[PDB]
C-alpha cells in the first residue's frame, strides 16, 4: 500500500553520528506524517520522534535535543539525524508511517542500530 | 456545446501536425481549454492545457514539444505537434471545460510511424 | 459464506473484562476455526477444535481459551489486559475432507484502555454545491460522522425514508485523526449522490444515520453528558431549490 | 509450508487483464482462492484439485501448477467488484488452513470523461467545519494529505451510480475550523491542471 525500506544504519562508537534515511516508497500520498519509533532487546516500541510533512517535529523524552529528525521531500527518504550516541540508544529503529487513510499505520523491514562503545 | 476536431492523420516520425477543433457556444464560459490523449490500452490523461487563471501548462514528455494555443474568438482551439515520437500515436479528444461541465470532441486518430 | 452465524456483530468493553464470541454453525462440519485479522494483515488462525473435546492452538492464541463441547458452537473467549486485544474476530467451519473453509460474518472487537473516551459520533449532512449542481449535473451530499470512538458504526444514508445502497459511497474503512494516539476517535464521511434532479425536489429528505455501538449498560459514568449507549444519529437534511 | 503471494499489491485498471501468483516449495494437494472485502469474510472462489488444471469460473481463470507448486490466478478484464484481498490458501500441516499474504487488488475504474473539480459543501445547520470536495478527476491523480493538521482528507473512493453507468473518483477534506477557504486544501497533492475551482 506503502511501504518504506529503511536505509543506512549499523554500528557506532559513542557520541557518533548516524544518519538513518527511511526510503518511502510507494503511495505516500498518505502518509500523515512519519515517524520513527524503536523497540530494544526488552521493550516496547518508544516513540522517537516524528515529523510531519510539511514539516514539524516532536520529539520524544529519550533524545529531545540532540537527535535532529528532517526530512526530504524529493527522494522521499526521511532522516533520522542522530548527531549523539550513548550506549543507551541501541535499538532497533523502525520507521512508521501513519495516515490518518486506513490502514491507519504501515511500518517497514526495521534498521539496528547498534552503538558499542 | 458541440465540439467538432479536424485534423488527423498519419505521419512519420520526427513529423509535423496540428490537430485543431471547431466550436460552438459559450466562450463566455470558460474555464481552460486541453487536449488530451487516448493510447489505446490507457485511459486518458493530460496533454495540454491553456487555463484564464493561470498559462499554459504541459506535460507528459510531450513537454519541449508541441504547444497549445487558441484564438481570439475561442471559436477555435489548436495543438501544434512537432517532433512526433512514434509514441505518441493515439486519438487526441479535445475538451474545453467551462461552468455549465465540460463538453468534448468526437476525437481524431493520429498515426505516429515507425 | 457458508450459512454459518457468529454475533454479536460489534462488540466493547473496558481493558481488564473478559468477554465471549459466539459462534454457532447449522451444517455439519467438525473442524471450527477462528480469525483475529489485525488492520490490513492477512488471518491469524488463533484456535481451532478439529471435533469435540479436541481442541490445539493456532499460530497466535497467549491469552485467549475456547472450550468444546458440541460439533455445532464454538466459544472464543478473551482474558484481559493480554495485548490489547482488540482486531476482527472470524470463525470458521469446514467439512474435514478437503479443507475448503467457510467463514463467519464476523466479530470487531474494541477493548479501551479508560472508558471517558467513547462518544458517539455527531454527525451532520453537508448539503451539495450549488457549483458541482451546475457544472456535473449530478449533487453529492457528503455526510461527516465525526467525532466517535471506537470505529463501529455503519452508515447508512435512507432517503425517503427506505435506505439506498444507489451511488452511495462510504468510505469503506474510517479516518482515524490523530493516528499517533490510541484511543482516537475516528471520523467516516460517506457519499450520496443523486442526480441534481432530485437534490433539488423538496419533498426529499436524505438522511443519514449512523449506529453507533457503543456503551451496553452496567459499565459505570459518572462524567457529566449524556452516557453514549449503542445509539442512533442521525442528521438530515431536505433537498432544496435550487 | 508457507507460501507466498506477490504481489503484496497491485493496481491495475478496469478492464485489463491481470494476474497474481502464488507460490511454494512443497507441493499441496489443494489450493484454494479467497476474495476478502473489507469485514465480509474469505469467501471461497473456487478450489482447484488437480495438476495443470484450469477453472474458469467466469471472468477467473485459474490454474494450477503441474507439479502442484504454484498456482495463478488471472482475471480477465477486471471490474469495480473485483476490488479486494485476494488470499490463496492450502492445507495445513496436521489440517490447519496456511494464508498467502494475499494481493489487494485495487481496481480502479475507467473515468472516461474525467472533469476534475473541487468544490465548497456547506451547510445552514450547526457544525462549523467545512469540507470542499475534489471529484471527478482521473484514476491516476493521487490525492496527498495536508500538511496542515486541520485539514484531513479522506482517501478515493470510487461510486458506481449506476443507471447512467457513472463511476467517480472523490475525496473529500475538511479541515477544523482553521479559517480556511477552498482553494489551499489540496495544495499539497498534485493536482490535475484543468480542475475547475468555482467562485
Ligand atoms: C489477457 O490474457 C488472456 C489469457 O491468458 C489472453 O487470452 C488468449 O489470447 C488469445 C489471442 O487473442 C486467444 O486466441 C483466440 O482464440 C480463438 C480460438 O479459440 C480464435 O477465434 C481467435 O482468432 C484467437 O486465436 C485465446 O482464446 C485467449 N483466451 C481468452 C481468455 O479469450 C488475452 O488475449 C488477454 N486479453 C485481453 C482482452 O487483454
Ligand atoms: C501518482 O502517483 C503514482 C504512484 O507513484 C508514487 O507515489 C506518488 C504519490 C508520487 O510520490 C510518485 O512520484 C511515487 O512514485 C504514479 O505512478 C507512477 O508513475 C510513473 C510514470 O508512469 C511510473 O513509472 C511509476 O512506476 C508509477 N507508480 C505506480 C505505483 O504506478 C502516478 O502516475 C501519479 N500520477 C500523478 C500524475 O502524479
Ligand atoms: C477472566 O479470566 C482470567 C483468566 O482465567 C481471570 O484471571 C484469573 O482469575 C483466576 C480466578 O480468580 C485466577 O486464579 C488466575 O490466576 C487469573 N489468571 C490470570 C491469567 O490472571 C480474570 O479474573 C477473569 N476476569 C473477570 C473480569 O472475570
Amino acid at each position: 500500500d506503502v511501504q518504506l525500506v529503511e536505509s543506512g544504519g549499523g554500528v557506532v562508537q559513542p557520541g557518533g553520528s548516524l544518519r538513518l534515511s527511511c526510503v518511502a516508497s510507494g503511495y505516500v500520498h498518505k502518509i500523515n506524517f512519519y515517524g520513527w519509533y524503536r523497540q530494544a532487546p526488552g521493550k516496547e516500541r518508544e516513540k522517537v520522534a516524528h515529523i510531519s510533512i510539511g514539516d514539524q517535529t516532536d520529539y520524544a523524552d529519550s533524545a529531545k535535543g540532540r537527535f535532529t529528525i528532517s526530512r526530504d521531500e524529493s527522494k522521499n527518504t526521511v532522516y533520522l539525524q542522530m548527531n549523539s550516541l550513548r550506549p543507551e540508544d541501541t535499538a532497533a529503529y523502525y520507521c512508521r508511517a501513519l495516515s490518518r487513510i486506513w490502514p491507519y499505520d504501515y511500518w517497514g523491514q526495521g534498521t539496528l542500530v547498534t552503538v558499542s562503545s | 456545446v458541440q465540439l467538432v476536431e479536424s485534423g488527423g492523420g498519419l505521419v512519420q516520425a520526427g513529423g509535423s501536425l496540428r490537430l485543431s477543433c471547431a466550436a460552438s457556444g459559450s466562450i463566455v464560459g470558460i474555464h481552460s481549454v486541453g487536449w488530451y490523449r487516448q493510447v489505446p490500452g490507457r485511459q486518458r490523461e493530460l496533454v495540454a492545457t491553456i487555463v484564464t487563471d493561470t498559462g499554459t501548462h504541459y506535460r507528459d514528455f510531450v513537454k519541449g514539444r508541441f504547444t497549445i494555443s487558441r484564438d481570439i474568438a475561442k471559436n477555435t482551439l489548436y495543438l501544434q505537434m512537432n517532433s512526433l515520437q512514434p509514441e505518441d500515436t493515439a486519438v487526441y479528444y479535445c475538451y474545453f471545460n467551462l461552468i455549465r461541465g465540460r463538453y468534448w470532441a468526437q476525437g481524431t486518430l493520429v498515426t505516429v510511424s515507425s | 459464506d457458508g450459512g454459518i452465524t457468529q454475533s454479536p456483530k460489534y462488540l466493547f468493553r473496558k481493558e481488564g473484562q473478559n468477554v465471549t464470541l459466539s459462534c454457532e454453525q447449522n451444517l455439519n462440519h467438525d473442524a471450527m476455526y477462528w480469525y483475529r485479522q489485525d488492520p490490513g494483515q492477512g488471518l491469524r488462525l488463533i484456535y481451532y477444535s478439529q471435533i469435540v473435546n479436541d481442541f490445539q492452538k493456532g499460530d497466535i492464541a497467549e491469552g485467549y481459551s475456547v472450550s468444546r463441547e458440541k460439533k455445532e458452537s464454538f466459544p472464543l473467549t478473551v482474558t484481559s489486559a493480554q495485548k490489547n486485544p482488540t482486531a476482527f474476530y472470524l470463525c470458521a467451519s469446514s467439512s474435514r475432507s478437503s479443507y475448503e473453509q467457510y467463514f463467519g460474518p464476523g466479530t470487531r472487537l474494541t477493548v479501551t484502555e479508560d472508558l471517558k473516551n467513547v462518544f458517539p459520533p455527531e454527525v451532520a449532512v453537508f448539503e451539495p454545491s450549488e457549483a458541482e449542481i451546475s457544472h456535473t449535473q449530478k449533487a453529492t451530499l457528503v455526510c461527516l460522522a465525526t467525532g466517535f470512538y471506537p470505529d463501529h458504526v455503519e452508515l447508512s444514508w435512507w432517503v425517503n425514508g427506505k435506505e439506498v445502497h444507489s451511488g452511495v459511497c462510504t468510505d469503506p474503512q474510517p479516518l482515524k485523526e490523530q493516528p499517533a494516539l490510541n484511543d482516537s476517535r475516528y471520523s467516516l464521511s460517506s457519499r450520496l449522490r443523486v442526480s441534481a434532479t432530485f437534490w433539488q425536489n423538496p419533498r426529499n429528505h436524505f438522511r443519514c444515520q449512523v449506529q453507533f455501538y457503543g456503551l451496553s449498560e452496567n459499565d459505570e459514568w459518572t462524567q457529566d453528558r449524556a452516557k453514549p449507549v449503542t445509539q442512533i444519529v442521525s442528521a438530515e437534511a431536505w433537498g432544496r431549490a435550487d | 509450508q508457507l507460501l507466498e503471494q506477490s504481489p503484496q499489491f497491485l493496481s491495475i485498471q478496469e478492464g485489463e487483464n491481470l494476474t497474481v501468483y502464488c507460490n511454494s516449495s512443497s507441493v499441496f494437494s489443494s489450493l484454494q482462492w479467497y476474495r476478502q472485502e473489507p469485514g465480509e469474510g474469505p469467501v471461497l472462489l473456487v478450489t482447484v484439485v488437480t495438476g495443470g488444471e484450469v477453472k474458469k469460473l467466469k471472468r477467473l481463470t485459474f490454474q494450477f501448477g503441474d507439479a502442484r507448486k504454484d498456482s495463478s490466478l488471472h482475471i480477465t478484464a477486471a471490474q469495480p467488484g473485483d476490488t479486494g484481498l485476494y488470499l490463496c490458501a492450502g492445507a495445513g500441516s496436521q489440517g490447519n488452513l496456511i494464508f498467502g499474504k494475499g494481493t489487494k487488488l485495487s481496481v480502479k475504474p475507467n473515468i472516461q470523461n474525467p472533469d476534475p473539480a473541487v468544490y465548497q459543501l456547506r451547510d445552514s445547520k450547526s457544525s462549523d467545519k467545512s469540507v470542499c470536495l475534489f471529484t471527478d478527476f482521473d484514476s491516476q491523480t493521487n490525492v496527498s494529505q495536508s500538511k496542515d493538521s486541520d485539514v484531513y482528507i479522506t482517501d478515493k473512493c470510487v461510486l458506481d451510480m449506476r443507471s447512467m453507468d457513472f463511476k467517480s473518483n472523490s475525496a473529500v477534506a475538511w479541515s477544523n475550523k482553521s479559517d480556511f477557504a477552498c482553494a489551499n486544501a489540496f495544495n499539497n497533492s498534485i493536482i490535475p491542471e484543468d480542475t475547475f475551482f468555482p467562485s
